[PDB]
């Protein structure tokens, strides 16, 4: 009913991997195209001129396999927003060759991280790579509900978390989001990919959400709770989230190690599922609208038209 | 030798133990498979030749980083998201895996063993620092101090408590367990590296990504010097009563420092990644550098 | 992309003609008694995923000669599967070259080079330049393959065609561009009025001072019915070394092969011809440092306008 | 053309700075005792219809120096003029040679090369790459005259010059182009916001391994007054030799001097500026094999689309 993918940061066997994820009831994978630790010089020799094979070929999966079920990562070392002005150019020319190769697989979709307030130079080496060759694919930005920052523990002696109300503040990873897509001028092909964490901000956090192209809905194993049975649940507060997002029909990514390690990797799953399910049921407006979500058509005129 | 027919390109860690074997981990970083393992070396000079090997094993992920558990014991770092313990044998001649667990819900980077040799710290991407039990095979604690990437995790050498961080936040962490806030935060570019100096307990030095390497004192005023053109891998300090600092970088370099952080030596062997080094205990002179380049140099320190 | 190369390498017919190509010219090169004397050097120039690499590892195997591989390639994404392959399967003989053909330094000459860079319309992928480019690190009895191409061109009637090409008018360019762009395309519902004729050739090695690849021709066209001129069909045939070819022209046909459709040259405005009536076309080749490109016109029974001067609406990046 | 390089040679300040330029260079390169043993390589790189040539002979004289002059200039109707000249004027001591700085094998490295390849934002002409690839047939202890220059950008508010920018718009191409490219332009109607501060800077010859002349900057503009910015005047300084300067940013601006316009980096939407907010604007300078070209974006007090992604609405030929 609910369709759902698996993040992994390792990949020992391509072909492997997927048949596990698969088995478990995923529709896709996200995953590198590069090694995440795989990190390349383009300027500076002699690491520059560093000799074999640069990743995987692309012949360890059909062309299907790449086209629907393999949802692409930028590499964590990849950072084009860098104050050292050698790490910034380095980054640019390994963002381009990993977008780049994401294309040449044909990947659905590419997840690209916004994890800080400045990436008006990420913004501006995706948007040159939106307007070269052509390619439909979707790019999801990995941003979170509570920024790292203040979802870090006060375990700090001399720096305390902020323990003050800001309204505007604890906005600000959608001001993240609002400045990217307005440096790339509302690309229809980058979307959200919202994270979604263990403590829910407050109400109005969320509902900045509303309204923004969220396809993806990424849920870390850490924010599952544990019934008396002892299987992966979630809050009252998570639940009513997943309830308003399943409404949105987006696509639920699961990321991070098992947690409930006595348990299966499908429970996760499974309970999305079992929420899925236990929903109120579409009324004869929703039953009938299904289809016309958001489709703009022009106002009748049967004055002036013969219906 | 009754281990893996052939090893993996990237060189990822180098250490000697007490009597003078080479531990060798490295991972494919490229290729079909992305896998990682383990090598011994009682013969340093055989290095890297899987034919002349007196231990070998081939783990489900790559290594990210090792360190010596002693004599015996390996602890290791994966990409799984698993901090692998392994153990050799009597015979030191097989590695059986003591034990691997999936804690960390990214990239384990690295990890370090604490003074008491029954625990270790290790970090995480998922920007987390654990603390673990070798024995009872468990974490004891889970930090979120880092808001980001925890880059570099370095237990104090005599005090079992106390451990450095540094991570992408720019952040440098002085931890101690004993404290209810356990981290405190010591006060430009983003540190990659942390080696504590080995006959003095307050004070350490950190690389960052800018190449420059730093001398820090705990109490107070810091000293530094531009010696790498690139971000800094790691430093490791000499055995010698007056160490000399070994740092290597990502400009495929190693440079051997006094303690003023004056260059003495300088070494360009390496084409790719210099990764690590470790300094002979027999012959406090020689230092063993492993890099990308697949390459295991042992260099003659001017001392 | 990895799937454009994928439906290429799908076409047997294609690197079977290939490999007897090469197999015949190492035999050629190569004396019976020099059979292990003498490794021959070999050059793929363009080498995508390593059809033709593998296709000269068949060659050499079926003649029993020795080979030394070279593997250029420029699109960095297919040398990606060029390594992985070369690793894990070929191993040294096989050397892989991640540049330009044009750029690239060769540490030593070929004896052989061969190539894959024909479009529909034989030279719309600019292959004359690259191989041009390539053309010092060729001994200088050495061969190419393809050796010769040539171009040809039909006229055609399709008001269906017509219609189509008209309907390709986008936002924000010349409201006509579309007439003056070539298309890849399955001809079906169409008539070819006269038997096509060649345009353009080409031979590698070119050994005329001041290499030009600028052209000019003129072709008369006998049609014998009435009818509507809507474009020109082209087509191209090719010379692998002697004997082996490769053709998409309708009367010489390569049988199986579906590798390269037919290109359409369209025209502005529908020509009318009574039959008895010539068509005169008129095709150029040029370029300048950046780009190459075609201007055509119909000058018999009527004058069209110069379609795509300056390579205004159309242009082959180099 | 002929009244465009007409127009250029009208301002005698900028001569006679290039003049004194040289003159100072002659002095430092050759000693008193070495005047007449010592012939001094210079190089007029874009000569154009040769004020800079004359200009050299004139500090030659000056200065009481000897000179050989080259006098490279690729545009083939200036070299027209250039050896009209040479022939009645000059004479064999100036080389006149008809190609570009970047292709011409030099038959004798330079002592100085003089160059007049600035536009009203420094760089908008390809000045780096030009002689950076004019940079090898240079002596190794040898001068560029300019040796630097730096651009400088404003932030601007004028609704007059926004609805001017407003009405470029043309058929047939992006709706928006025209906020997408800068314009040279002698402003009057608007108000400059905050003081100009310094964008991409220049130095010749360039000594920094892997000379990449791509750029990326940031600049935070204090704004004390409400407002509404509507674009970025551009300026630029130049260093010729030593303290012998030309300059357009109005603080610094050679008095009398004509020959250079302010030039205008427009926005799509104007930005309210309140009192005491800063103006944060990002400049690129992007590149290609074909192409050089900036982007640009405004990020504080709110967010801009970027302009002119991938050189869309403008490009700068190489
Ligand atoms: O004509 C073409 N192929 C025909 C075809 C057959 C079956 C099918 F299902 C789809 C298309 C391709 C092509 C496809 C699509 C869009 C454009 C083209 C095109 O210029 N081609 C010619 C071509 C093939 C080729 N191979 C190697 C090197 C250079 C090459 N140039
Ligand atoms: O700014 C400009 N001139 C200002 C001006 C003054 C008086 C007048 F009656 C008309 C124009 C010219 C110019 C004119 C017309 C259109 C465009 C431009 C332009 O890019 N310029 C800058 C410029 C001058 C120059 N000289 C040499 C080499 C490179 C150069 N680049
Ligand atoms: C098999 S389709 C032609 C192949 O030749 C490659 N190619 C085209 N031109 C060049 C060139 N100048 N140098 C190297 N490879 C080239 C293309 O990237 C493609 O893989
Ligand atoms: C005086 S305006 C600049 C002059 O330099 C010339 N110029 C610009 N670029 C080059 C080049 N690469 N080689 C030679 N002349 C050049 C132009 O044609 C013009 O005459």
């Amino acid at each position: 009913r609910v369709s759902s993918g698996r993040d992994l940061n390792c990949v020992p066997e391509i072909a492997d991997t997927l048949g596990a994820v698969a088995k478990q009831g995923f529709d896709f994978l996200c995953m590198p195209v590069f090694h995440p630790r795989f990190k390349r010089e383009f300027i500076q020799e002699p690491a520059k001129n560093r000799p074999g094979p640069q990743t995987r070929s692309d012949l360890l999966l059909s062309g299907r396999d790449w086209n629907t079920l393999i949802v692409g990562k930028l590499s964590p070392w990849i950072r084009p927003d860098s104050k050292v002005e050698k790490i910034r150019r380095n980054s640019e020319a390994a963002m381009l060759q990993e977008l780049n190769f994401g294309a040449y697989l044909g990947l659905p979709a590419f997840l690209l991280p916004l994890n800080q307030e400045d990436n008006t130079n990420l913004a501006r080496v995706l948007t040159n790579h939106i307007h070269t060759g052509h390619h439909s694919s979707m790019f999801w930005m990995r941003v979170p509900l509570v920024a790292p920052e203040d979802l870090r523990d006060d375990i700090i002696e001399n720096a305390p978390t902020t323990h003050t109300e800001e309204y505007s503040g604890e906005e600000k990873t959608w001001m993240w989001w609002h400045n990217f897509r307005t440096l790339c001028d509302y690309s229809k092909r980058i979307a959200v990919a919202l994270e979604i964490g263990a403590d829910l901000p407050s109400n109005h956090v969320i509902d900045r959400w509303l309204g923004e192209p969220i396809k993806a809905a990424i849920l870390p194993t850490s924010i599952f709770l544990t019934n008396k049975k002892g299987f992966p649940v979630l809050s009252k507060m998570h639940q009513r989230l997943i309830f308003r997002l399943l409404k949105l029909e987006v696509q639920f990514i699961i990321t991070g190690t098992n947690h409930h390690s006595e348990k299966e990797f499908c429970s996760y799953l499974q309970y999305l599922e079992y929420l899925s399910q236990n929903r109120p049921p579409p009324n004869a407006y929703e039953l009938f609208a299904k289809g016309y979500e958001d489709y703009l058509q022009s106002p009748l005129q049967p004055l002036m038209d013969n219906l | 030798p009754n281990a893996p027919a052939c090893m993996e390109r990237q060189l990822e860690a180098a250490r000697y133990r007490s009597d003078g074997a080479l531990l060798l981990g490295a991972s494919s970083l490229s290729g079909r498979c992305w896998a990682g393992s383990l090598w011994l070396f009682k013969d340093p000079c055989a290095a890297p030749n899987e034919g002349f090997c007196s231990a070998g094993v081939q783990t489900e992920a790559g290594v990210a980083d090792l360190t010596w558990v002693g004599e015996r014991g390996i602890l290791v770092a994966s990409d799984s998201g698993a901090v692998e313990l392994w153990e050799l044998d009597e015979n030191e001649t097989l590695i059986v895996s003591k034990f691997c667990k999936y804690e960390h819900d990214d990239i384990v980077s690295t990890v370090s063993v604490l003074s008491s040799g029954t625990q270790a710290v290790s970090g995480s991407k998922d920007i987390c620092i654990k603390v673990w039990d070798l024995a009872q095979q468990v974490v004891l604690s889970s930090y979120r101090a880092h808001a980001a990437q925890v880059t570099c995790v370095a237990a104090s050498p005599h005090k079992d408590s106390v451990f450095l961080s540094c991570s992408e936040d720019n952040r440098i962490l002085l931890w101690d367990t004993r404290c209810p806030k356990p981290a405190s935060q010591i006060g430009g570019y983003l540190p990659t590296s942390l080696a504590w100096h080995p006959q003095q307990s307050e004070v350490f030095v950190f690389g960052d990504e800018n190449g420059t390497v730093s001398l820090v004192d705990t109490k107070s005023c810091v000293l530094s010097s531009a010696v790498h053109s690139q971000c800094v891998t790691g430093l490791v300090f000499s055995p010698h009563s007056v160490p000399f600092l070994a740092s290597l970088s990502e400009d495929c370099s190693l440079a051997v420092l006094d303690s003023s952080l004056s260059e003495l030596f300088r070494s360009q062997a390496h084409r790719d990644f210099v990764r690590d080094a470790t300094w002979s205990p027999l012959n406090h002179s020689l230092l063993t550098t492993v890099g990308w380049d697949h390459q295991v140099v042992h260099h003659v320190v001017p001392t | 992309e990895s799937q454009t190369y994928e439906v290429f390498e799908k076409d047997p017919i294609k690197y079977s003609q290939y490999q007897q190509a090469i197999y015949k010219c190492l035999l050629d090169r190569v004396p019976e008694e020099e059979k292990d004397t003498n490794v021959q050097v070999l050059m793929v120039l363009g080498a995508g995923r390593g059809p033709l690499v593998n296709a000269s590892l068949r060659a050499a195997k079926q003649a029993d000669r020795r080979i030394k591989l070279y593997a250029v390639e420029k699109n960095p994404n297919a040398v990606v599967t060029l390594e992985n392959w070369q690793f894990e399967e070929w191993g040294s003989q096989v050397t892989v070259v991640s540049s330009d053909m044009r750029e690239w330094v060769a540490p030593e000459k070929a004896d052989i080079i061969v190539s894959e860079l024909l479009g529909s319309f034989a030279d719309n992928e600019l292959s004359p330049e690259c191989l041009d480019g390539a053309q010092h690190f060729l001994k200088d009895d050495g061969v190419s393959i393809p050796g010769e191409y040539t171009s040809f061109l039909a006229p055609i009637s399709s008001s269906k065609l017509y219609n189509e090409v008209r309907a390709c008018r986008e936002k924000d360019r010349d409201p006509e561009a579309q007439f003056e762009m070539p298309y890849v395309v399955r001809l079906h519902n169409f008539h070819q009025l006269s038997a096509p004729q060649p345009c353009f050739t080409f031979s590698h090695p070119n050994r005329d001072p001041m290499i030009d690849n600028n052209r000019y021709c003129t072709l008369e066209f006998p049609v014998e019915v009435n009818t509507v001129l809507h474009g020109f069909a082209g087509y191209f045939e090719t010379v692998l070394y002697q004997d082996i070819t490769l053709s998409i022209r309708p009367e010489t046909h390569s049988p199986g092969m579906f590798s390269w459709f037919p290109i359409l040259f369209p025209i502005k405005q529908p020509i009318t011809v009574r039959e008895g009536q010539t068509i005169c076309v008129r095709f150029w080749r040029c370029s300048n440092s950046k780009k190459v490109w075609y201007e055509w016109a119909v000058t018999a029974p009527v004058c069209s306008a110069i379609h795509n001067p300056t390579g205004r609406s159309y242009t082959i990046g180099l």
